[PDB]
């Protein structure tokens, strides 16, 4: 009943002040509490700060005691989040939930998360390179930074039972993401953000 | 009964505790309008619905 | 809606002339201790005028 | 009240079994504070029992929970396939919340064996300096492995082990992965590219080794 409707993803750069929106609809606005979390990738939760509406005051943690700066506003029903001087490790999902208006409380809603990027060089595409082995065989994409790449093999011809690897954080420092399928052999790269509908063939 | 036939049940001339009914941990919603959540047994009515 | 008034709903006993109480602990309703939490039998002591 | 380790970390349970998830408590926790979740594979996580004794309005009666003061459970009966997820704890009986580390469930599924295949770099590569070399491991039930390149005379690892990540399939099998990147000329500059892999309850085998 309490959906807590999110912003969307959010490319920033080392060093900003980001501002996400919490659309908290259904009930009321100031009878509840709420709370900001963030999910750190393979690392748990971990609670940042709390505010309350109706008191108009702030509990920010020990590692957030002046960096973060968490407001809501009570005429459109929507918290927000502000932090100072993000550094490289803040590239986590943070959640909004509504906390009761006590001491001691707990998360019972939450919401779709924001997987804001901070940490970021540049904007540059991905290389196809068709890597034929000695049909099974693959299309290898790196060195992309935004990476939403999608690996549609012949726009869904070769999709049955393709395995869409989890791109990974190259050394480099762009991810990297790689689609082997076995049996038409077009794999189709989807780059939304820079529009990079490339195609390559590759041979067994 | 369902929402278009609700039947209510009269109930006088009792001693009734409401008291397992608000310190129970058990019902969902106990928003009572008007009167206190509390309190209530000190209130001596004539005839209560249901 | 205005929501910058507040007033205190509930108190475990009465006032005292000229008295500033500016608390904001969890009312400790019915017979459940709260202990600091929210929900049921445990109601917030300001509420808005709205 | 400031740290919480589950126990268990991970459990291949069977469909339909019961499973128990620890979560010690570490400065005595006062009121039994704590609270549990379930956060599924790239969602927000469920509010599951409240208290550690009491279940909220819609869970379903397979999920309870035990525990004082130094030592909660989870009783989880008849685990159905929507219940493998990642499942948290969250105490609030101190001032800072804090969580813990997860404890994910996985599906009991019978042991299988990969398939290594070797992709020799392509014709662009050899010429730009971006060579890879991918040996993809497929249809394995055991997570466990560790793959070992011989890229040169000895197990040399380097950078081939980025670490491409997977994730549970219909079918209960995992697919590992992992490429090279060297120069356009030291990949012909080197002995032959075998890629083995330690298996549990398998050996290692050299399969696809491309000479140069």
């Amino acid at each position: 009943q309490v959906q807590l409707v999110q912003s969307g993803a959010e490319v920033k750069r080392p060093g900003s002040s980001v501002k996400v929106s919490c659309k908290a609809s259904g009930d009321t606005f100031i009878n509840y509490a709420f709370s900001w979390v963030r999910q750190a990738p393979g690392q748990g939760l971990e609670w940042m700060g709390r505010i309350i509406p109706i008191l108009d005051i702030a509990h920010y943690a020990q590692k957030f005691q002046g960096r973060l700066t968490i407001t809501a506003d009570k005429s459109t029903d929507t918290a927000y989040m502000e932090l100072t001087s993000l550094k490289s490790d803040d590239t986590a999902v943070y959640f909004c939930a509504r906390v009761f208006r006590g001491s001691q409380y707990w998360f019972d809603p939450w919401g779709q998360g924001t997987l804001v990027t901070v940490s970021s060089a540049s904007t540059k595409g991905p290389s196809v390179f068709p890597l034929a082995p000695s049909a099974a065989l693959g299309c290898l994409v790196k060195d992309y930074f935004p990476e939403p790449v999608t690996v549609s093999w012949n726009s869904g011809a070769l999709t049955s039972g393709v395995h869409t690897f989890p791109a990974v954080l190259q050394s480099s420092g762009l991810y990297s993401l790689s689609s082997v399928v076995t049996v038409t052999y077009i794999c189709n790269v989807n780059h939304k953000p820079s529009n990079t509908k490339v195609d390559k063939r590759v041979e067994p | 009964a369902s929402v278009y036939a609700w039947n209510r049940k009269r109930i006088s001339n009792c001693v009734a505790d409401y008291s397992v009914l608000y310190n129970s941990a058990s019902f969902s919603t106990f928003k009572c309008y008007g009167v206190s959540p509390t309190k209530l047994n000190d209130l001596c009515f004539t005839n209560v619905y249901a | 809606g205005n929501y910058n008034y507040l007033y205190r709903l509930f108190r475990k006993s009465n006032l005292k002339p000229f008295e500033r109480d500016i608390s904001t602990e969890i009312y400790q309703a019915g017979s459940t201790p709260c202990n600091g939490v929210e929900g049921f039998n445990c109601y917030f002591p300001l509420q808005s005028y709205g | 009240e400031i740290v919480l380790t589950q126990s268990p970390g991970t459990l291949s349970l069977s469909p339909g079994e019961r499973a128990t998830l620890s979560c010690r408590a570490s400065q005595s926790i006062n009121n039994r504070h704590l609270a549990w979740y379930q956060q599924k594979r790239g969602q927000a996580p469920r509010f599951l029992i409240y208290g550690a004794a009491s279940r909220a309005t819609g869970i379903p009666d397979r999920f309870s929970g035990s525990g004082s003061g130094t030592d909660f459970t989870l009783t989880i009966s008849r685990l159905e396939p929507e219940d493998f997820a990642v499942y948290y704890c969250q105490q609030y009986g101190s001032s800072p919340p804090t969580f813990g580390q997860g404890t994910k469930v996985e599906i009991k599924r019978t042991v299988a064996a990969p398939s290594v295949f070797i992709f020799p770099p392509s014709d662009e590569q050899l010429k730009s300096g971006t060579a890879s070399v991918v040996c993809l491991l497929n249809n394995f039930y055991p997570r466990e492995a560790k793959v070992q390149w011989k890229v040169d005379n000895a197990l040399q690892s380097g950078n081939s082990q980025e670490s491409v990540t997977e994730q549970d399939s219909k079918d209960s099998t995992y697919s590992l992965s992992s490429t090279l990147t060297l120069s356009k000329a030291d990949y012909e500059k080197h002995k032959v590219y075998a890629c083995e892999v330690t298996h549990q309850g398998l050996s290692s085998p050299v399969t696809k080794s491309f000479n140069r």
